[PDB]
RNA sequence: UUUUUUUUU
RNA sequence: GUA
RNA sequence: AAAAAAAAAAA
């Protein structure tokens, strides 16, 4: 087809006739499998071979497309890149290949008989080259291919760019694709069995490189250097090469920035503020360029030499620190593919769970109580690093004890007690014993506790526990490896939940850690912002590789001190099968066997530390049943963390004190900690900064750790945001659109786009040019998400398709003999993408009846009920409020095609699709499981809240199920028993739901306008007058402090007039709040409130039940009748928006900041809650239309019948 | 009321020492808590085996002041019923749930007793050496008084005041049960049996206990044998009750000899080792494999050489066993040969201990370069001088724990491991818990304890005492009990209770 | 409280 | 374009 | 198909 040759490609405005042929034409590659082989493949098309454009700064640069021989015509399998012991037990110990090696797509074979090791191991490779390379987001992997394609033609309006010659050169195999991905087998399917092994990973590859181009941070000829750099890295073993110069190709940005040698960067202050800009060099000492020459020598030996040009262009060709900002970005874009690295964990599991000895050894403390089989109660270090560990974390054993005895902790384990999955599964004793129901839901954590409740308190459940191994478990993450992470039962969770209990409360007492404090937004940088402002200033992100392995057994030791220290101190009886009694001891000097009282905690932590086994046990399709190594942190307990944290900050802090008592000085400032993350600033003259950072190195050196010494004068990285003088550098390749880790592909829709709007608002200041990603979602949205196929019965097949057929289109199916049911589909308009409760998109402009198009909505625009405007923004509310009318001019929204859009979202699918399983759950059996469940802590306050919900009950309406406190754990397991299967005539059922709704809403539809959305109307006029841009808009034109917050970019310009965000500027916060959402915690479409409000306006005398039956405390009840008396008098009026705070990255949440930019005249003011409300209609107009936005001063225009409805 | 009942598991209480008084306020307060064990065990089968408020059944039995009278009825009928059956009692207060304080007591308790301790107050009576002490309360209300019988106190029942219905007799003068039966006249009383042993030695520093699983007619010794004669008994069934450094050693004599109850294994213990067992027997796994760590100079092959031949013979199997100075005795031969031979066989006929080992040799010439050749002079330095040549032997010890070359020790017990030749399950023995890491994959590893002083055990031997003693405490200096502590008995006890075939 | 989703360890 |  | 932390929506 001919689609970057439409009314869209050269205006980008939805006319009447633009939108009708965007959406024939997506709709047209969205359900044939011919027209995509035609749209991506063509004779029209020219390939390139040499190009030359520009670099991501101006510089002109040369490439040319150069497609390996490996690839084109592959080798035939080599079975000695996957070799074995020689017992045949495993693989090799020090196998190379570790991932998918590029071979003949054809020529692995399997020969072998059945039940052969050889024919495990080729199956094996089958599951891995056939299944484990389908990893899509969205849709089918050609179709996500497409949208990719589609967006860069309609965003350059031509074909001659030079990713569709590699799509050509790579993917023409053939009349038909070279493979396919099928859902009903669960693998692709390879027609050309000639093609290579790796090939169909290039699809994602392709779809990546698009998407960085879309993103700006990539041109075309950079685009011709990272499709080079990712075919060379195929040429051996993709993955392989993709880790081993997964770091080089990164790290040499310092080198630049240290050439650059010259900055005016922005200063920021110690409240979150940016206070001014200077000028100051950014060249690095003399310790940091000596590491430059390694690095030179390396990137020299390793890399493509291409690439290794283009860095070595990038350190000699930038100018500035925005010229390092760019290059940097460019090169994240050709070292990542933006893919799931993934294989068989048989592979991966001797790499990513092995256990290692880096450094030296790590020595015992001295036994000073110890067990009558002599385990040890109490222990204290001689010296080492132990004895620097414990003197800091020795001075807050004292505090813990007495936090930790104001803990019930029998209900902390069952608020800590999750529905995930446990580790055993219920043999067939225990599967007899219980009901069939039951044992369907015992795949919950939970529901596990509640079987086995009876035995909670004996103490032979924890040696039970020791029979049965640890299974292992893989996971997936771009940009690194498969990390075999450990998965354990109830038992082992609960042994190793009191030293989490302990390890966590050391987080109120000190600021060295980082777990309670995140937000989402620049609250995240802000040590990060105000600790590179400085000057005298040495940063360091220190790396501990291998954190879960390097950590040995008598490292762990080192945190089983400070734990039986403080639970020595405390006094805490009756934790689990434990309890406080005098208990036969030793001690040193005395010969004979001591007395003394030994508490709960106390033995629990003794016994978990006198017993212990990581090792984890995976059970493979080709050895049988693989174990580990011992000797690795088993990293799947509930102290997973603060294990990490406190150890960390413990040794950090002892080098400190030891230091300062060698008559040596301190010079650390900060450090933040959240386990295998340290972020270390000091302050002072070089020698002493450069001093400590050694004796900090060298003192996790002693606790056998291999660092890696990243530190420098201008740049830190802390949990994967990098911070380069006062500026966030984000990293966008982190974020894959189109791959997916568990490849669930959820068979709901409004979720999909929930999960699309999501990434791509994650995507937004770390994007260089957010509009090309804006295009790039909508036609992802408009290819990959249109058609839903759904199983409909086969008596209501053509009447379901009757009725629906008059608003969109639909899609028929073979009508499938020897079965009853067969499936169709719901492909569905643009205009779906648009809507609340549909896509919730930022839209287009729409040509409006008078010819004046609609605002262009940016990336900052709302969601929620917000997208209802729409409608009334293409109804022309300029005319609206001259004609004194509030008609939605239906003929209009049924041209644009709103109509059936809103139908399919008046259907609510999901909503019945959920409700049909919940029509089957037993309620007797959850009711005896969370009877069951109740008896474990905190007795006589559900029977007292059901008693009271029995009695409002009986002398009232009724209360609903999960909003009493006594029912919510039935109502959790009740929840968690419904997640299970849809596997049969719940299907049935839903075709007939289905098919009683599409009668009754398919006779005839307008659409439906409450009282409440004629607040949505209103307007906005521009006056000659332009606002006074903010004084940080001279301090943040250098330096841009975002990828997109350059100068003059949307990004900047809202940053100028808005302000940034404050913490101590809550103008207005209980209306606002209150008209968004929430009073104070509880919304008023809460079931709590709702059934609240009820009872409020029924006998108020009911209120001491409700309370009661709710059990909440008396500042909560205080909080209800605030609640309940605010919603009454004037909480008639709500508006309910949807900002989220990764969108607002640098700008203010608070809407009080657009009052400076609209002239609203004061006579509107005519209700208590106009401000807010006017205020939130400024704000939220201001953001959505920056991009024409010039800086003139707006002002606001009402509705008499807006005016009429804020009275009443 | 106990948490046992000792109306229905009377031979529980028998094995303590602890007879029924034959059938008073006593005499009704058992009854009455065994009808109160009656009523809470038919309570707790009908809601999954739990109780449905334990706090008021803990209040209403152990305290006795609530009362519950219907004048909802169904949520409240068990408790109606339980009042009903404690009001009939007329009780001046409540009956106290009483535990003792040993294991294999805790591990029968009944599951409604234990949802019942957490609401209650216990009366937990300590015990010596695994037998509950007779001078309590309740043991002398409800029980049978024992009345031990020496050498010196052998009478007549009719020269003290003993009576049948009261007293039980602890035959403790080493002359048979008829004898004293029928030749005193001791006929009408009863006797409690105990099958283990209880010996008490002559260390160097004080005196030993020691516990043995054996009978004193299985167990060959009288007051004043050797300590090694029949020290492989002892070895094998034998665990020291005093703390460590307890100076047991080849020249400690026998005080004396009484007869005393046998010891019960631990849970923990036989769980990893019926874990290991579970692995030895299926064929899921293809590698079996036991990690064994004991001090140097536990007597810790002997042992091992024995629990192999026991395995092969119960499992029908091939069970092999690598020593713990194995790798070091390999190195010292083949640390110059670029390409050395991993087969089992030769690595088999290298355990022998006249072969020298590679640490062995490494520690002698640290030993010689501070001068210190003789026992007296290793002795006679601080903590700080030894810990200052005990890093510098750790820093030769991480030079073969660090990677994996062709000499490495990951890289031996890799190639053992996995051999064509290699039996299939291995028992290997290791020194310190770094070699977690380099010791074969498993998911069962231990911490073997015996009956040896183990820093004395190793200045009584020739072969440079020195570098033996310097070697243990720097393998000491890195191991600690952070595994499952298990003796040789429960090792065999862990064969003989896993049913084969 | 559940379910879904994203960033991060 | 299943079961 | 584990654990922790922060963030958005729905019944």
């Amino acid at each position: 087809t001919e689609l970057y040759n439409t009314i869209f490609s050269e205006t980008r405005k939805f006319t009447r006739e633009s939108f009708k042929e965007i959406e024939h034409l997506t709709a047209k590659l969205a359900n044939d499998r011919v027209a995509r082989h035609d749209f991506l493949f063509n004779n029209s098309i020219a390939l390139i071979s040499d190009y030359s454009g520009e670099d991501s700064n101006g510089n002109q640069l040369q490439a040319t497309v150069t497609i390996p021989n490996e690839i084109t015509n592959p080798k035939e399998y080599d079975p000695s890149d996957y070799p074995l012991a020689e017992d045949e037990s495993f693989f090799k110990q020090g196998h190379k290949y570790d991932y998918l090696v590029t071979f003949r797509a054809g020529s692995l074979t399997n020969t072998y008989e059945p039940k052969t090791k050889m024919y495990k191991l080729h199956a094996a490779l089958d599951k891995l080259m056939h299944v484990k390379q389908r990893k899509s987001r969205f849709a089918d992997l050609w179709r996500e291919l497409c949208a990719v394609i589609a967006s860069l033609d309609v965003w350059y309006q031509t074909t001659n760019y030079p990713l569709r010659t590699y799509v050509k050169l790579l993917f023409h195999k053939g009349d038909e694709f070279p493979f396919y991905e099928s859902p009903s087998q669960d693998k692709i399917i390879f027609n050309d069995k000639s093609v290579a092994s790796i090939l169909p990973t290039f699809v994602y590859t392709c779809c990546q490189v698009g998407t960085a181009i879309m993103s700006g941070i990539l041109t075309h000829v950079e685009s011709i250097v990272a499709m080079n750099h990712f075919l060379h890295c195929a040429k051996d073993s993709y993955i392989d090469e993709k880790l081993k110069i997964k770091g080089i190709g990164r790290s040499w940005y310092q080198e630049a920035l240290h050439n650059v040698g010259r900055a005016t960067v922005p200063v920021w202050s110690q409240f979150n503020e940016v206070i001014g800009h200077r000028t100051k060099t950014t060249s690095e000492p003399h310790f940091v360029s000596s590491t430059f020459i390694s690095l030179r020598a390396k990137r020299a030996e390793l890399l493509y030499p291409e690439f290794n040009e283009y860095i070595n262009r990038a350190l000699r060709l930038s100018k500035t620190q925005n010229d390092v900002a760019n290059y940097y970005a460019a090169c994240r874009a050709m070292t990542n593919d933006g893919t799931f690295l993934a294989t068989l964990t048989e592979l991966s599991l001797d790499a990513a769970v092995f256990p290692r000895i880096e450094q030296r050894l790590v020595t015992r403390p001295a036994v000073l109580m110890s067990n009558t089989r002599h385990e040890s109660l109490k222990q204290k270090y001689a010296n080492g690093v132990g004895s620097i560990a414990q003197s800091y974390l020795s001075s807050f054993t004292d505090e813990i004890a007495k936090r930790v005895n104001g803990i019930h902790h029998d209900e902390a384990w069952l608020n800590f007690l999750t529905t995930s999955s446990p580790g055993r599964k219920l043999t067939e004793i225990e599967k007899l014993e219980v009901g069939g129901d039951v044992a369907a839901w015992s795949n919950s954590r939970i529901v596990m506790q509640a079987v086995f409740a009876r035995e909670y308190r004996t103490p032979e459940r924890i040696f039970k526990s020791l029979k049965a191994p640890i299974k292992l478990v893989e996971r997936q993450q771009s940009d690194r490896r498969q990390r075999a992470i450990s998965g354990l039962d109830n038992d082992r969770l609960f042994l190793s939940f009191m030293p989490y209990t302990i390890g966590k409360q050391i987080y109120d007492l000190n600021d060295n850690a980082a777990q309670g404090k995140q937000a989402g937004n620049a609250f995240d940088i802000g040590e990060m912002l105000y600790w590179t402002s400085q000057r005298n200033v040495l940063l360091s992100s220190i790396d501990v590789a291998g954190m879960d392995a390097s950590v040995t057994t008598n490292t762990k030791d080192i945190y089983n001190t400070f734990v039986l220290d403080v639970a020595s101190k405390c006094t805490v009886p009756r934790f689990g099968p434990y309890y406080a009694k005098n208990m036969e001891v030793f001690e040193v000097g005395k010969r004979q066997s001591q007395v003394k009282y030994v508490n709960a905690a106390w033995q629990a932590c003794a016994l978990e530390a006198a017993n212990s086994q990581t090792s984890t046990s995976y059970e493979s399709e080709i050895f049988g049943q693989v174990k580990n190594a011992e000797g690795t942190y088993p990293s799947g307990r509930a102290d997973t963390s603060t294990h990490h944290t406190v150890l960390l900050q413990g040794l950090v802090r002892g080098n400190e004190l030891k230091r300062a008592s060698d008559g040596k000085n301190s010079c650390l400032t900060t450090i933040k900690i959240l386990g295998d993350d340290i972020m270390e600033i000091f302050q002072g003259n070089e020698n002493d900064t450069h001093d400590h950072a050694v004796s900090n190195a060298s003192i996790l050196n002693e606790s056998g750790f291999a660092t890696t010494a990243e530190l420098s004068q201008n740049s830190i990285v802390l949990l994967q945001q990098l911070v380069v003088n006062g500026t966030f550098w984000g990293f966008a390749d982190r974020i894959s659109l189109w791959t997916r880790e568990d490849t669930k592909d959820i068979g709901r829709l409004n979720l999909a786009m929930m999960e699309l709007n999501a990434l791509i608002d994650d995507l937004l200041f770390r994007v260089r040019r957010p509009e090309g990603l804006k295009m790039l979602g909508f036609f992802c949205g408009a290819i990959c998400l249109r058609r839903f196929t759904l199983s409909v019965d086969n008596k209501l097949y053509d009447s379901t398709y009757n009725n629906l057929s008059k608003y969109m289109t639909l899609v028929k199916y073979d009508k499938n003999p020897d079965f009853d049911s067969t499936l169709m589909s719901l492909i569905l308009p643009l205009a779906w993408l648009f809507m609340p409760r549909g896509g919730e998109y930022p839209a287009y402009p729409f040509e409006r009846r008078d010819g004046t198009f609609t605002e262009d909505e940016s990336m900052f625009t709302a969601r929620g009920a917000y997208k209802r405007r729409l409608l009334y923004d293409v109804s022309n509310i300029r005319e609206m409020i001259q004609q004194n009318s509030m008609v939605l001019d239906d003929d209009l929204l049924h041209e644009y095609g709103f109509t059936g859009a809103l139908l399919l979202i008046d259907l609510n699918i999901l909503d019945l699709i959920d409700e049909v399983k919940k029509e089957d759950i037993s309620p007797v059996k959850v009711n005896e499981l969370a009877t069951s469940l109740e008896q474990l802590g905190k007795l006589g306050e559900r029977e007292k809240s059901r008693r009271a919900a029995s009695d409002l009950k009986i002398r009232g309406h009724a209360l609903s199920n999960d909003i009493v406190y006594g029912y919510g754990l039935q109502e959790k397991i009740q929840k968690s028993a419904m997640a299970t299967k849809e596997t049969t005539v719940q299907s049935k059922r839903v075709s007939s739901r289905l098919h009683e709704v599409i009668v009754a809403k398919t006779r005839d539809y307008k659409i439906p306008t409450m009282p409440a959305d004629a607040l949505h109307l209103y307007e906005f006029e521009v006056e000659d007058v332009t606002v006074d841009l903010l004084p940080h808009a001279k301090h943040t034109s250098y330096s841009n402090l975002a990828y997109n917050m350059s100068f003059g970019s949307d990004g900047w310009f809202a940053f100028a007039l808005l302000g940034g965000l404050d913490r101590s500027a809550n103008l207005l916060r209980l209306d606002v709040a209150s008209i968004r959402g929430n009073y104070h915690k509880f919304s008023y479409d809460d079931p709590v409130f709702k059934q609240g409000y009820k009872i409020y306006k029924s006998d108020a005398t009911l209120l001491n039940d409700f309370f009661v039956a709710i059990s909440a405390g008396p500042k909560e009840q205080g909080i209800l009748l605030r609640a309940f008396a605010y919603y009454s008098l004037y909480g008639n009026v709500e508006y309910h928006y949807v900002l989220s705070p990764r969108q607002l990255f640098f700008l203010s949440d608070n809407p009080v900041s657009a009052e400076r930019l609209v002239r609203i005249p004061p006579s509107y003011y005519v209700s208590t809650q106009c401000r807010a409300l006017y205020n939130i209609f400024s704000y939220l107009h201001i953001l959505r239309s920056i991009t024409s936005n010039q800086g003139k001063r707006l002002g606001m225009v009402l509705h008499p019948g807006l005016i009429a409805y804020v009275r009443g | 009321m106990f948490a046992i009942d000792p109306l229905k598991h009377s031979k529980l209480y028998e094995e303590y020492g602890l007879y029924l008084r034959p059938h008073a306020p006593t005499i009704r307060s058992i009854k009455y808590a065994s009808l109160i064990h009656s009523m809470l065990a038919k309570h707790a089968a009908r809601h999954n085996g739990t109780l449905i408020n334990p706090r008021m059944y803990a209040d209403m039995i152990t305290l006795g002041n609530t009362k519950v009278t219907v004048t909802d009825i169904v949520t409240y009928k068990a408790l109606t019923e339980m009042s009903t059956l404690i009001e009939s009692f007329r009780l001046p207060s409540g009956l106290a749930l009483i535990i003792f304080d040993d294991e294999k007591y805790q591990s029968l308790i009944p599951n409604y007793i234990n949802q019942l301790i957490a609401y209650t107050q216990p009366h937990i009576i300590p015990t010596w050496q695994g037998i509950a002490d007779f001078s309590d309360t309740y043991l002398r209300s409800y029980f049978k008084r024992p009345f031990e019988l020496t050498a010196s106190n052998l009478a007549a029942p009719q020269k003290y005041n003993l009576s049948p219905m009261t007293r039980s007799i602890f035959n403790n003068t080493g002359r048979e049960d008829a004898v004293i039966r029928k030749l005193y006249g001791y006929g009408e009383y009863v006797f409690i049996r105990y099958e283990g042993c209880l010996i008490t030695w002559t260390g160097i520093y004080g005196e030993v206990t020691m516990m043995v699983n054996l009978s004193k007619r299985d167990l060959g010794l009288d007051v004043g044998d050797d300590y090694l004669k029949e020290y492989k008994k002892l070895l094998f069934y034998g665990v020291i009750t005093d703390a460590i450094p307890s100076g047991i050693s080849a020249r400690s004599t026998i005080m004396k000899i009484s007869p005393h109850k046998m010891m019960n294994p631990s849970g923990g213990a036989l769980a990893v080792l019926s874990k290991f067992l579970e692995a030895v027997v299926s064929t899921n796994v293809i590698n079996a494999t036991l990690v064994v760590y004991a001090e140097k100079g536990a007597g810790k092959t002997s042992f091992l050489s024995t629990y192999a031949e026991q395995l092969s013979l119960a499992s029908g199997q091939v069970v092999g066993h690598l020593s713990s100075d194995a790798y070091g005795r390999w190195l010292a031969k083949n640390k110059d040969v670029e390409e050395p031979s991993f087969a089992y066989d030769y690595v088999l006929s290298l355990d022998t201990d006249d072969n020298e080992s590679y640490y062995e040799q490494k520690a002698s010439e640290l030993l010689i370069s501070h001068g210190i050749s003789e026992v007296a002079q290793y002795e006679l330095l601080s903590v700080r001088k030894k810990i200052k040549m005990m890093d510098e032997m750790n820093e030769v010890l991480i030079a073969q724990l660090e990677n994996a070359d062709t000499h490495s020790e990951r890289n031996f017990y890799y190639m053992v491991s996995t051999g064509k030749t290699t039996p299939r399950t291995l028992i290997v023995e290791g020194h310190f818990n770094a070699q977690d890491a380099t010791i074969a994959r498993t998911d069962t590893t231990v911490l073997l304890r015996t009956i040896n002083d183990t820093t004395q055990a190793m200045r009584d031997r020739q072969r440079g005492g020195v570098v033996q003693l310097f070697l243990r405490d720097t393998y000491y200096r890195l191991l600690p009990a952070l595994h499952t502590t298990v003796y040789p008995f429960e090792m065999l006890e862990s064969i003989r209770r896993w049913k084969w075939v």
